[PDB]
């Protein structure tokens, strides 16, 4: 769930492409890929399908 | 009219350059107008049809 | 970044999202693993494997 994470931390950039943020919680999810990386603010437009 | 109720049908298999052939998994997977987007492309090809 | 894939695989992850009783012989709406539709659901014959 998502809704939980708000209170852990404040996030600034929570975008989905290729599905909406509210209908996370109506579906099931099918082999989440937890892929973390840390780059330059600069950097952050790049990153876009 | 086997040959062409069997075309007719079967062309309800097709995608027409939206997301899906099946209509139900557009509203079901996006929402407002990026949703009718991909409908739209599947009225005209089902209407041409 | 979270990847994940939509109707590729059993249910096995999920969100917290209501699950009904299921219902026989009479028309209704349905949503089978995100599978939405519209119809009258009965038992089957049929050998799936």
């Amino acid at each position: 769930d998502y809704s939980v994470l708000y209170n852990s931390a404040s996030f600034s950039t929570f975008k989905c492409y290729g599905v909406s943020p509210t209908k996370l919680n109506d579906l099931c999810f099918t082999n989440v890929y937890a892929d973390s990386f840390v780059i330059r603010g600069d950097e952050v437009r790049q990153i876009a399908p | 009219n086997a040959q062409a109720l069997n075309t007719l049908v079967k062309q309800l298999s097709s995608n027409f350059g939206a997301i899906s052939s099946v209509l139900n998994d557009i509203l079901s997977r996006l929402d407002p107008p990026e949703a009718e987007v991909q409908i739209d492309r599947l009225i005209t090809g089902r209407l041409q049809s | 970044v979270l990847s994940f894939e939509l109707l590729h695989a059993p249910a096995t992850v999920c969100g917290p999202k209501k699950s009904t009783n299921l219902v026989k012989n009479k028309c209704v709406n349905f949503n089978f693993n995100g599978l939405t539709g519209t119809g009258v659901l009965t038992e089957s014959n049929k050998k799936f494997l």
